[PDB]
RNA sequence: AAAUUCUAA
RNA sequence: GAAGACUGGAGUGCAGAAGAGGAGAGUGGAAUUCCACGUGUAGCGGUGAAAUGCGUAGAUAUGUGGAGGAACACCAGUGGCGAAGGCGACUCUCUGGUCUGUAACUGACGCUGAGGCGCGAAAGCGUGGGGAGCAAACAGGAUUAGAUACCCUGGUAGUCCACGCCGUAAACGAUGAGUGCUAAGUGUUAGGGGGUUUCCGCCCCUUAGUGCUGCAGCUAACGCAUUAAGCACUCCGCCUGGGGAGUACGACCGCAAGGUUGAAACUCAAAGGAAUUGACGGGGGCCCGCACAAGCGGUGGAGCAUGUGGUUUAAUUCGAAGCAAC
């Protein structure tokens, strides 16, 4: 971002300074994204999965579209804590979701009273909003993808405690050590996030097809 | 927002410049704070020294 | 800011 | 250890800068008190409420002149200076230190420092001057069950000055003095160098102080964090459970009050630091219940029924005693 709120642990990746903000060197970025494409290719063809975490709005739409295109698993709304550690409780909740959806779609669509609208629809809508792509996550994600690491501390902490690789774009205002494998990019403009996430999904598809 | 002695370009504030020492005193008869007038540091101090001297020469009012 | 005292054991 | 050599420590010169650093002499304004004068009439003063107090010899208020003492409104700001205590009106004389810049000079001249020698807020002492206001002791008036206090009306030493003593403090950053090394962000004081620019101004770098936030690291935790409580080297001071006790005996210092040095017998099994969750407050916020607000009618006023403390008798049966017993 600006030259005030920045992390000195990323002075390697800054290059000169325009009037107002820092300027990121691009050659390091192209080397990093080539390496990231290679690693995503190495990891995708394993009958596993790759998780997408859309913290900010740009990330929201971008990761939703890219995951749907690639058929992967993603989280889009607020990341409720404990998905990668309380996975028992999360899977209980998603089993609840599947059962209620099945019964509402098949059985009767009318239990007994006029009490479906008051709670039994609003809570289902809210839970479907929060969970989203977890309804298909069979096991444990192999490599998270985060747009803004400093705006998603809970997810990176939960992944690092379970010790699974992390890939993500680190702006100048983040510490590039919590994420084990980094690409320096601006996570504030909708254009760049789309390009990077689409490249990651394309690499996954090309390797795993 | 701007220091007068940095904008106009005055070197030092002698105490005979009664008209110069009116844009810095209150109409009630006291030195105005630094904030309302936006003066520098060196010039605030030498300005208040000059005002005290001129006052004690019965050349500005102590009160009223 | 104002502002009277006051559980012994 | 000896003989040489060097400048990156230390000091001198050269050019600039800021400052309530210190001492002596002299002037200024506002205000409080006292004195004199001109109308000026019955109150002024003070507390939660009053009274003591001042006032018909005429107060308070009111304008005009004179005397004296003490402190310096605004400027004033985690601003400045000092080794520390500390330093705020103005002017002059005598004076100490620090910071920046250049590279002219000497060439390790440095750091620390027991014992010594000095300075050291306030109170206090001896001599001599002053003394407006405040005010220990003290007198009176209030409060309270009592009030040797808090509150009110007065008031001596003292607070002030010259010379000489005293030598203590929560004298605190509760943090000894030197020198190096180890992410950042943002204010401010005194400097220097550079670019835009006729000037003005804006931006960048560097030195010495002064604050806030925050990594690595450290910590029992609170927290500290380039002004370290981090990583290291040199010298000094101090600690070894709580009382007894900074007491007793000895010594030195002081006019005295006292200061510095400083034990044991006996006794206890604890005394302590940080933060944890509860309970409390004569600490705060916010919320509610006929709490209050608004209306309606009631009680205390008279007669009358029941119950209650005293009552007297032989007992006037025992038991419930602020809402929450009558
Ligand atoms: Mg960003
Ligand atoms: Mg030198
Ligand atoms: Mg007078
Ligand atoms: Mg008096
Ligand atoms: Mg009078
Ligand atoms: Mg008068
Ligand atoms: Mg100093
Ligand atoms: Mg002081
Ligand atoms: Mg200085
Ligand atoms: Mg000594
Ligand atoms: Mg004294
Ligand atoms: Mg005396
Ligand atoms: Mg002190
Ligand atoms: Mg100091
Ligand atoms: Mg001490
Ligand atoms: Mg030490
Ligand atoms: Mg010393
Ligand atoms: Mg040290
Ligand atoms: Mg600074
Ligand atoms: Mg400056
Ligand atoms: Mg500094
Ligand atoms: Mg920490
Ligand atoms: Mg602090
Ligand atoms: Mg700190
Ligand atoms: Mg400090
Ligand atoms: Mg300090
Ligand atoms: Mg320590
Ligand atoms: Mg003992
Ligand atoms: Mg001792
Ligand atoms: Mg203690
Ligand atoms: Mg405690
Ligand atoms: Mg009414
Ligand atoms: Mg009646
Ligand atoms: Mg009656
Ligand atoms: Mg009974």
């Amino acid at each position: 971002h600006q030259t005030r709120r920045w992390n000195p642990k990323m002075k390697k990746y800054i290059f000169t300074e325009r009037n107002g903000i820092y300027i990121i060197d691009l050659q390091k970025t192209v080397k990093k994204v080539d390496e990231a494409f290679n690693f995503m290719r190495e990891v995708a063809s394993d009958n596993g999965t790759i998780l997408f975490v859309g913290t900010k709005k740009q990330a929201q739409e971008s990761v939703r579209d890219e995951a749907i295109r690639s058929g992967q698993y993603f989280v889009n709304h607020r990341w409720l804590g404990g998905t990668l550690t309380n996975f028992e409780t999360i899977q209980k909740r998603i089993q609840h979701l599947k059962k209620i959806e099945k019964m509402e779609a098949d059985g009767t669509f009318e239990v007994l009273p006029k009490k479906e609208v008051v709670l039994l629809k609003k809570e289902q809508e809210k839970l479907e909003r929060f969970l989203g792509g977890i309804k298909d996550m069979k096991g444990l994600p192999d490599a998270l993808f985060i747009v803004d690491p400093r705006k998603e501390r809970i997810a990176v902490a939960e992944a690092r405690k379970l010790h699974i690789p992390i890939i993500g774009i680190v702006d100048t205002n983040c510490d590039p050590d919590e994420i084990d494998y980094v690409i320096p990019a601006n996570d504030d403009a909708i254009r760049a996030v789309k390009l990077l996430t689409a490249k990651m999904a394309d690499a996954i598809i090309e390797v795993n097809q | 927002k701007v220091c007068y002695f940095t904008s106009n370009g005055i070197t030092h504030i002698d105490y005979k410049d009664v008209e110069l020492l009116k844009k810095f005193v209150s109409e009630r008869g006291k030195i105005l704070p630094r904030r309302v007038t936006g003066t520098s540091a060196k010039y605030q101090r030498k300005l208040t020294v000059a005002i005290k001297r001129s006052r004690q020469m019965a050349l500005l009012p102590f009160v009223a």
